[PDB]
């Protein structure tokens, strides 16, 4: 699962600077909590005055 | 396999048992404890390094220093 | 900087947004610099800097001689093109499709 | 270090023939192409300036120092990547145990292997048995 | 996207790399601090006004 959670995320992990330098382990719990979501054109994400909590 | 947490509570609630148990259970290996030891090859080549062959000691000797806080 | 600027319409026809594209000018123009080793390092080093310009789209340039009569004015000609490709307005509009094509989900 | 090897696509545009040297021929072409007309002494002059061997001509080797020259890097990079020479005998970004123990011996103060092994430990995150520039830097700021 | 919760505590389960993670992750945006600015309308507004009293 920690496994398949990597792959998924790989586009996040490759790319910023942040986890190249970040441990196995550490990868993997990260990948487990990593969701992931496809938001539609003209689609708001946060709204002034939510919580930003992510 | 059991979890650490709920173990734990077990152990709480039978105090008596707790005791035997630590004096028993002897684990076949610890994950927590790391092992000291080199590889062969590397401790040849060091060996074969060996028979080949001060001013920047300062940026180092601070360091050097540090860590030996540290380790007390 | 060679800085080509434009300003961007809107779907209600008003200005909105900018753009401004750059491109280096250094070993083109005119050589200056304030401290360095030498002119030969300078120069050396404008190259590096200067690479994008010269190195892809002005590459039948470095043979032939006046680039500053068409291989910098060509360059500029990118930019240009941009000017048009740079007023889609920033507007939700729909996929754009090629003439002569029909599309899968038309009535 | 790493960008001056991303350096010698310039190298190979400034060669018109393609034989590892740069030519004043070539370098008046370049002139001319760019749109500035300066006499072939001055390039000569040019050359003698930075070449060290002085064959009316100059190889990428040669431009290395200049290179070099130009950089300026900061001083606490300067003295940080001094010390990362150092430490690294071979020279290839990574030091292990052993090249660690090595320099130790070298220098005179003297620790045991497990000490060595925890201050490595200590050193790393990702943990592949060595250390990276990032992670020597974090040593030496903090 | 991952929660700050989840993430806070694998900050603090690996130690050594919280601090290179903070020294890496530049946010491009931060959706906490505020933009002092002007509309240039307004502006404009203001100056007619100017003339007046």
């Amino acid at each position: 699962r920690a496994d398949i959670c990597v792959h998924l995320n790989r586009k996040v992990f490759k790319e910023h600077p942040a986890f190249r330098l970040a441990s196995d382990g550490c990868l993997r719990a990260l990948a487990m909590e990593f969701q992931t979501v496809h938001c539609a054109p003209g689609d708001l994400i946060y709204h002034a005055g939510e919580s930003v909590d992510s | 396999v059991i979890k650490r947490d709920a173990l734990q509570k077990v152990l709480e609630f039978y105090t008596a048992f707790s005791h035997s148990f630590s004096r028993n259970l002897i684990l076949t290996y610890n994950l927590r404890k790391r092992i000291v030891f080199r590889k062969i090859s590397d401790v040849k080549r060091e060996e074969e390094e060996r028979m080949k062959r001060l001013p920047p000691d300062h940026p180092v000797r601070r360091l050097f220093q540090r860590f030996r806080q540290q380790k007390e | 900087f060679f800085v080509k600027i434009a300003p961007i319409r809107n779907e209600q026809d008003k200005v909105v947004l900018f753009l401004c594209t750059f491109s280096d000018i250094t070993a083109f123009k005119q050589p200056i610099e304030d401290d360095s080793c030498k002119g030969w390092g300078k120069f050396a080093r404008l190259t590096r800097a200067l690479t994008s310009s010269r190195g892809v789209l002005q590459q039948l340039a470095p043979s032939v001689q006046k680039g500053e009569n068409v291989h910098k004015h060509s360059r500029l000609a990118e930019v240009l093109q941009l000017g048009s490709d740079i007023l889609p307005q920033y507007k939700q509009e729909a996929p754009k499709t090629p003439p002569h094509i029909i599309l899968h989900y038309c009535v | 270090e790493e960008q001056i090897a991303e350096f010698k696509e310039a190298f190979s545009l400034f060669d018109k023939d393609g034989d590892g040297t740069i030519t004043t021929k070539e370098l008046g072409t370049v002139m001319r192409s760019l749109g500035q007309n300066p006499t072939e002494a001055e390039l000569q002059d040019m050359i003698n300036e930075v070449d060290a061997d002085g064959n009316g001509t100059i190889d990428f080797p040669e431009f290395l120092t200049m290179m070099a020259r130009k950089m300026k890097d900061t001083d606490s990079e300067e003295e940080i990547r001094e010390a990362f020479r150092v430490f690294d005998k071979d020279g290839n970004g990574y030091i292990s145990a052993a090249e660690l123990r090595h320099v130790m011996t070298n220098l005179g103060e003297k620790l045991t292997d497990e000490e060595v092994d925890e201050m490595i430990r200590e050193a790393d995150i990702d943990g592949d048995g060595q250390v990276n520039y990032e992670e020597f830097v974090q040593m030496m700021t903090a």
